C-alpha cells in the first residue's frame, strides 16, 4: 500500500488540486522546479505516495489533469507550481459542459474519458502496490460532476480492489446562485453512494459562512473558500504523507471509519481556523469539535458520532492528547453511540503545516451530515416538482426516471442515517 | 533433547518475537553474529539451549525462527537491526499488502498468497530437526494477520505436523494501546477457528502490561518498546525450562499435562514478581515468601481478571534465583491458609513448583532493575472467563447491528461464520461456569 | 396556428418574433400542455423585455399552469430579480399558493435568493403562510440553519 493516483476535473476539481500541490510539496520540501531544498529526513520518508521518483532526483507529482474546457490548463500552468506537472497528463477537451451533469456524463465528457483512462493505466502501472485513487470535483458543476463520476465508475470497473476517495464540493446558492446545481448535485450522489469507498463532505455553505461569520469577510472569493479547503486537504492527508507510529493508508481508513457501506460521507473540520495573510492540546481538543470548525454545514450536536478520526499536527505532550480526548468523550458523551466501542481514534504528527505551531483535523463520520443532504434534496424537489429545465438534460440522452431515482437514492440516505443516530445499544 | 520452532506472526509477533530472540541471546551467552564460546561442542550437539538453536560447522547458533508478516516494513527492521545476522534471511518472510486490520484479508484473500511459501520454509526447518516437539506461535488477537494469517497457518500445521504440540502467545486488545475498531471481531474469529488446533495459549492483555508499566515501572506513557521489554521476560521465564535443564514443564506435551485439564479450557493466566523500575538500583531484596505473596495479588497478573472470583485447576510456581527449596515450601504453607486459594474438588490442591538458580538476565537498555530471586506463577483459573466475556460483549454491541460486517463479507468470508464464532464463544464461557 | 409559435419565441427570448406573431392574431394567453403560458416561458428563462411586452398586451399576470404555479412562482424560484418587480408593478398575486401550498416566498427562501425575498416582503408577502406540510419560509430558514434567511425573515 504505497502509491496514490490523483485524478482533478473541471474548474473547481482543478483550483482547489492545484493548492492542494502546493500546500504539500511546500511541507515535503518540494519547489515549483520539482527539487528538494527540505531539512528533515521525514519530508521524504513516505514522499512516493503522492511523487514520482523522476532522473536528476527531480519530484513529479502522481496526478492526472483534466476538463472539457480548455481554458483550465492556462490557468493551472500559470500558477506557483504550474510546471511541476507531467506535461503529457493534461487531457482537456474542447468544448465545456455550461453546468449541465448530462453533457459531463454522456456525450461531450464520454467522448475524452477513454483519453482520460490511458493516462490513468500509464501512472498505475508505474506504481510499485497502488493504493487507490484521489479525486477532486465539484458537484454542481458539469464536467468535476458529470465526467468525474463518470470517470469514477469506469476506473472502479478496471481497479476493483482498489480504494477510491473524494474531495466533493458541495454546493451552496451563497457561493453560486446557479439554479441547475442542485439537479448536478443530486445526480452525482446517486453516484457516489454507490461507487466511492471514501468522500470528504466540502460544503461550499460552511466554507462561506466561516468566511463572513466567524473571519469578518464580508465579501469572501475563491481564494479564500479555497485556503480552508488546502488546510483541510493537508491536514487529512497528514497521515498518508508523514510516518508516525501508524502506518495509516486508504484501505485502512476505510475500514474503520465507515461500519456500512453507504454511510462513507465524511464531515472534516480543522483548528484553528484562520484568513489569508492574518494554543493550546484542550483548546485545540475544544474547536476541533465546534460546530463551526466543521467543512460541512451540520451541527454535530444535532446528531451522532459513528466514528472519528483526529489527527494533532506540532510538539506537544501526546499524554495532554489523550487526557483531553478522552475528556471530551465524557462530557460530550451523548453524541457518540454507544455500539461502536473504542471509536475515536488519535494521530499525533511531529510535522505542523505552514505558519502554525499547532493544528488538529477531524475526520467524522456524523449522522448530522443528514442535514447537508435534506438542504441539497429540499432544491432539488423544488426545482423538479415544476420540471425547470429539465430538457436541458433529456436533450442530451438522459431519462427523465434517472431523476427520480437519484431523489429516491438520496432521500433513502437520509433515512439510514436517522436509522442509526435514533439506535440503541440496549 | 527435541527441537522446538518459533513461529512469529504480523506485526506484534514479530515484534514480541525480536524482543524475546534478544533475551534467549543474552541468557544463553549468544553474541548477536551467533557466535557462542561457552559451547565446547563446535557444529552440533544435544544441549537443552539445542531445543530453541541449531548450530552451524561455523559455530554460528541459529534461533529455530520463522518471521512472517503480510507487509514488510516490520520485518525490515530485524533485517537491519542488532540481530541481523543471526536468524537466516530466508527464515524472514514478507508480502506487500498487509491485511487491513480485517481477519478476512489474513485468512481468505491476501494470506492465500503467501501460506504455501511459509510452509515450505517451515519445512526446511523441520527437516533438520531430530525430535521435532512442535511449535510456539506468537500473535495480536487484533490485527488482520495476527488474527486471520496465524488461523490459516494453524489450520496447515495441524493437517502436515498431525502429532506435534502447538502453543500460542496472543496479544489480548486493550482500549490505551490499540489499533483498529474491529479488533474485537478479529479477536472472536480466530479464537473459535484456532481452538480445535491449539493445545495451550498464554493471553497476554495489553492493558495489563500497560497498567504495570505505568504503576510500578514509572513510565508515563508506555510504548510498545517497553510493553515488549516486559513481555519478553515474562515469556521467557515461561520458555526457561525448554531451554535449561529442569524438572517441571521440561516438554511442550508437559505444559499441557500440568496446565490443560480439558481440551477446551487451555488459557492458563501467568502472573510475575518482582517488577522494579532500574532507577531503583539499589532496592531492598524482596524474600521467597515476599515474592509468592506476589503472585496472588491481581496487579501483577498478565491478564486483568479477579482469581478470588473463581476456582484453580492447575498451578505451577517457576523460580528463578536464589532460592531455597525449603523457603517455597514454607511459603506456600503460609498461602494455603488463605480463603481465595479454592481448587476444584476433582484436581489436587497441590502446587507444582520448578526452580532454576540463576537470577534473571536484564536487556540492557531495559526498564527493569536487576534482581537476585523472581517467581513466574503460571495457573489455569475459570476467572479468565472475565477477559473472555469483556471481548465478548464489545463483540455484541457491533455485531447486534451488523456494523463493519460487509468488509469481511466482501473478502470471501460468510456472515454464518460471525454467528458460528460466537456461538463457540458462548459454548466456551459455559464450559468455565460448569467447572465453577 | 401562431399560438405555439409565441410560446416558443418568449421561451427562445426572440422579441421581434413575439412582436410579429402578437400583430399577426397569436394568442398572447395560449397554453402549453401542461398550462404555461408566453409569460410564464419568458419569466422561467429570464427574457425581461418579453415579460413587459406581453403585460402591455393583455397577458394574465396571475395565470396558473395545471400545477397551480403562476409567472410570480417561477421568477421567484428560478432567481430573476427585476422580472420578480416587474410582475409584483402589473398587479401579481404576492401569495398565490400552488398546488405544493408554496407561495412565491417559500421558492425564493428554499433557493436562496434573498434579494428577492425582501422584495417579496416588502410588498406585503404572508409569513404566515404554510405549505401543505405546515412549514412557513420562517420554519424553512430554522430547519436549514440558514442565520442570513432567518434575520430577512425577522426584520
Ligand atoms: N470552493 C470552491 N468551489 C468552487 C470553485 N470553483 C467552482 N466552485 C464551485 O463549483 C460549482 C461549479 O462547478 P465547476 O467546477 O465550476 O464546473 P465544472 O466541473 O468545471 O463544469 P462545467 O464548467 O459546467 O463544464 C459551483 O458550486 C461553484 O461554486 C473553487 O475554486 N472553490
Ligand atoms: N504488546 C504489543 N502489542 C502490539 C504490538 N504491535 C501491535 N500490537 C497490538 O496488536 C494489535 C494490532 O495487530 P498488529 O499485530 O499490529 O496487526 P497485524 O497482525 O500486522 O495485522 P494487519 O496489520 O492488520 O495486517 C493491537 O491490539 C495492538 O495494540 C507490539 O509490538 N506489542
Ligand atoms: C474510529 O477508529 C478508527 C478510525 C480510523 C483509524 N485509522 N485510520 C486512519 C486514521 C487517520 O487519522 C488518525 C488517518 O489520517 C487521516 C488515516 O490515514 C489514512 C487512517 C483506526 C481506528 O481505530
Ligand atoms: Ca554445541
Ligand atoms: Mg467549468
Ligand atoms: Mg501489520
Amino acid at each position: 500500500m504505497r502509491e496514490i493516483v490523483h485524478i482533478q476535473a473541471g474548474q473547481c476539481g482543478n483550483q482547489i488540486g492545484a493548492k492542494f500541490w502546493e500546500v504539500i510539496s511546500d511541507e515535503h520540501g518540494i519547489d515549483p522546479t520539482g527539487s528538494y531544498h527540505g531539512d528533515s529526513d521525514l519530508q521524504l520518508e513516505r514522499i512516493n505516495v503522492y511523487y514520482n521518483e523522476a532522473t536528476g532526483n527531480k519530484y513529479v507529482p502522481r496526478a492526472i489533469l483534466v476538463d472539457l474546457e480548455p481554458g483550465t490548463m492556462d490557468s493551472v500552468r500559470s500558477g506557483p507550481f504550474g510546471q511541476i506537472f507531467r506535461p503529457d497528463n493534461f487531457v482537456f477537451g474542447q468544448s465545456g459542459a455550461g453546468n449541465n451533469w448530462a453533457k459531463g456524463h454522456y456525450t461531450e465528457g464520454a467522448e475524452l474519458v477513454d483519453s482520460v483512462l490511458d493516462v490513468v493505466r500509464k501512472e498505475s502501472e508505474s506504481c510499485d502496490c497502488l493504493q487507490g485513487f484521489q479525486l477532486t470535483h465539484s458537484l454542481g458543476g458539469g464536467t468535476g460532476s458529470g465526467m468525474g463520476t463518470l470517470l469514477i465508475s469506469k476506473i472502479r470497473e478496471e481497479y476493483p480492489d482498489r480504494i477510491m476517495n473524494t474531495f466533493s464540493v458541495m454546493p451552496s446558492p451563497k457561493v453560486s446562485d446557479t439554479v441547475v446545481e442542485p439537479y448536478n448535485a443530486t445526480l452525482s450522489v446517486h453516484q457516489l453512494v454507490e461507487n466511492t469507498d471514501e468522500t470528504y463532505c466540502i460544503d461550499n455553505e460552511a466554507l462561506y459562512d466561516i468566511c463572513f461569520r466567524t473571519l469578518k469577510l464580508t465579501t469572501p472569493t475563491y481564494g479564500d473558500l479555497n485556503h480552508l479547503v488546502s488546510a483541510t486537504m493537508s491536514g487529512v492527508t497528514t497521515c498518508l504523507r508523514f510516518p508516525g507510529q501508524l502506518n495509516a493508508d486508504l484501505r485502512k481508513l476505510a475500514v474503520n471509519m465507515v461500519p456500512f457501506p453507504r454511510l462513507h460521507f465524511f464531515m472534516p473540520g480543522f483548528a484553528p481556523l484562520t484568513s489569508r495573510g492574518s494554543l493550546t492540546v484542550p483548546e485545540l481538543t475544544q474547536q476541533m469539535f465546534d460546530s463551526k470548525n466543521m467543512m460541512a454545514a451540520c451541527d454535530p450536536r444535532h446528531g451522532r458520532y459513528l466514528t472519528v478520526a483526529a489527527i494533532f499536527r506540532g510538539r506537544m505532550s501526546m499524554k495532554e492528547v489523550d487526557e483531553q480526548m478522552l475528556n471530551v468523550q465524557n462530557k460530550n458523551s451523548s453524541y457518540f453511540v454507544e455500539w461502536i466501542p473504542n471509536n475515536v481514534k488519535t494521530a499525533v504528527c511531529d510535522i505542523p503545516p505552514r505558519g502554525l505551531k499547532m493544528s488538529a483535523t477531524f475526520i467524522g463520520n456524523s449522522t448530522a451530515i443528514q442535514e447537508l443532504f435534506k438542504r441539497i434534496s429540499e432544491q432539488f424537489t423544488a426545482m423538479f416538482r415544476r420540471k425547470a429545465f429539465l430538457h436541458w438534460y433529456t436533450g442530451e440522452g438522459m431519462d427523465e426516471m434517472e431523476f427520480t431515482e437519484a431523489e429516491s437514492n438520496m432521500n433513502d440516505l437520509v433515512s439510514e442515517y436517522q436509522q442509526y443516530q435514533d439506535a440503541t445499544a440496549d | 533433547m527435541r527441537e522446538c520452532i518459533s513461529i512469529h506472526v504480523g506485526q506484534a509477533g514479530v515484534q514480541i518475537g525480536n524482543a524475546c530472540w534478544e533475551l534467549y541471546c543474552l541468557e544463553h551467552g549468544i553474541q548477536p553474529d551467533g557466535q557462542m564460546p561457552s559451547d565446547k561442542t563446535i557444529g552440533g550437539g544435544d544441549d537443552s539451549f539445542n531445543t530453541f538453536f541449531s548450530e552451524t560447522g561455523a559455530g554460528k547458533h541459529v534461533p529455530r525462527a520463522v518471521f512472517v508478516d503480510l507487509e514488510p516494513t516490520v520485518i525490515d527492521e530485524v533485517r537491519t537491526g542488532t540481530y541481523r545476522q543471526l536468524f537466516h534471511p530466508e527464515q524472514l518472510i514478507t508480502g506487500k499488502e498487509d491485511a487491513a486490520n480485517n481477519y478476512a484479508r489474513g485468512h481468505y484473500t491476501i494470506g492465500k498468497e503467501i501460506i504455501d511459501l511459509v510452509l515450505d520454509r517451515i519445512r526446511k526447518l523441520a527437516d533438520q530437526c531430530t525430535g521435532l516437539q512442535g511449535f510456539l506461535v506468537f500473535h495480536s488477537f487484533g490485527g488482520g494477520t495476527g488474527s486471520g494469517f496465524t488461523s490459516l497457518l494453524m489450520e496447515r500445521l495441524s493437517v502436515d505436523y498431525g502429532k506435534k504440540s502447538k502453543l500460542e502467545f496472543s496479544i489480548y486488545p486493550a482500549p490505551q494501546v490499540s489499533t483498529a475498531v474491529v479488533e474485537p471481531y478479529n479477536s472472536i474469529l480466530t479464537t473459535h477457528t484456532t481452538l480445535e488446533h491449539s493445545d495451550c495459549a498464554f493471553m497476554v492483555d495489553n492493558e495489563a502490561i500497560y497498567d504495570i508499566c505505568r504503576r510500578n515501572l514509572d513510565i508515563e506513557r508506555p510504548t510498545y518498546t517497553n510493553l515488549n521489554r516486559l513481555i519478553s521476560q515474562i515469556v521467557s521465564s515461561i520458555t526457561a525450562s525448554l531451554r535449561f535443564d529442569g524438572a517441571l514443564n521440561v516438554d511442550l506435551t508437559e505444559f499441557q499435562t500440568n496446565l490443560v485439564p480439558y481440551p477446551r479450557i487451555h488459557f492458563p493466566l501467568a502472573t510475575y514478581a518482582p517488577v522494579i523500575s532500574a532507577e531503583k538500583a539499589y532496592h531492598e531484596q524482596l524474600s521467597v515468601a515476599e515474592i509468592t505473596n506476589a503472585c496472588f495479588e491481581p496487579a501483577n497478573q498478565m491478564v486483568k481478571c479477579d482469581p478470588r472470583h473463581g476456582k484453580y485447576m492447575a498451578c505451577c510456581l517457576l523460580y528463578r534465583g536464589d532460592v531455597v527449596p525449603k523457603d517455597v515450601n514454607a511459603a506456600i504453607a503460609t498461602i494455603k491458609t488463605k480463603r481465595s486459594i479454592q481448587f476444584v474438588d476433582w484436581c489436587p490442591t497441590g502446587f507444582k513448583v520448578g526452580i532454576n538458580y540463576q537470577p534473571p538476565t536484564v536487556v540492557p537498555g531495559g526498564d527493569l532493575a536487576k534482581v537476585q530471586r523472581a517467581v513466574c506463577m503460571l495457573s489455569n483459573t475459570t476467572a479468565i472467563a472475565e477477559a473472555w466475556a469483556r471481548l465478548d460483549h464489545k463483540f455484541d454491541l457491533m455485531y447486534a447491528k451488523r456494523a463493519f460486517v460487509h468488509w469481511y463479507v466482501g473478502e470471501g468470508m460468510e456472515e454464518g461464520e460471525f454467528s458460528e464464532a460466537r456461538e463457540d464463544m458462548a459454548a466456551l464461557e459455559k464450559d468455565y461456569e460448569e467447572v465453577g | 396556428d401562431l399560438g405555439k409559435k409565441l410560446l416558443e419565441a418568449a421561451r427562445a427570448g426572440q422579441d421581434d418574433e413575439v412582436r410579429i406573431l402578437m400583430a399577426n392574431g397569436a394568442d398572447v394567453n395560449a397554453t402549453d400542455a401542461s398550462g404555461l403560458t408566453p409569460l410564464h416561458l419568458a419569466a422561467t428563462y429570464g427574457h425581461l423585455e418579453i415579460v413587459e411586452v406581453l403585460l402591455k398586451h393583455g397577458a394574465d399576470v396571475n395565470a396558473i399552469d395545471i400545477m397551480g404555479s403562476t409567472p410570480l412562482h417561477l421568477a421567484a424560484l428560478i432567481g430573476h430579480l427585476e422580472i420578480v418587480e416587474v410582475l409584483l408593478k402589473h398587479g401579481a398575486d404576492v401569495n398565490a399558493v400552488d398546488t405544493w401550498g408554496d407561495t412565491p416566498l417559500h421558492l425564493a427562501a428554499i433557493m436562496g435568493h434573498l434579494e428577492i425575498v425582501e422584495v417579496l416582503l416588502k410588498h406585503g408577502a404572508d409569513v404566515n403562510a404554510q405549505d401543505k406540510f405546515g412549514k412557513t419560509a420562517f420554519d424553512i430558514s430554522i430547519d436549514n440553519g440558514n442565520e442570513d434567511l432567518a434575520e430577512i425573515l425577522q426584520k
